[PDB]
């Protein structure tokens, strides 16, 4: 979508394995702010959004 | 913003009690071999509150 209307996924009832995303070298950027990306494999959350 | 004032973002393992570590060689944080070079999963350790 464009950015005045940014479109949301929810994720729920699933396994996230981040580390295909920890390889992605392709992002120009991957950021994380409260927590790092290699930590989120070890974690659970009730909702997940994109 | 005031950049003197520093912090270690990430480590390999916890400090003990009064450990001190003063160490600022690149930390990888993924698969890269980072060889000492900044870039994707290749990172300088500390991190600024500004």
């Amino acid at each position: 979508a464009s950015v005045y209307a940014w479109n949301r996924k929810r994720i729920s009832n699933c396994v996230a394995d981040y580390s295909v995303l920890y390889n992605s070298a392709s992002f120009s950027t991957f950021k994380c702010y409260g927590v790092s990306p290699t930590k989120l494999n070890d974690l659970c959350f009730t909702n997940v959004y994109a | 913003g005031n950049y003197n004032y520093l912090y270690r973002l990430f480590r390999k393992s916890n400090l003990k009690p009064f450990e001190r570590d003063i160490s600022t060689e690149i930390y990888q944080a993924g698969s890269t071999p980072c060889n000492g070079v900044k870039g994707f999963n290749c990172y300088f350790p500390l991190q600024s509150y500004g």
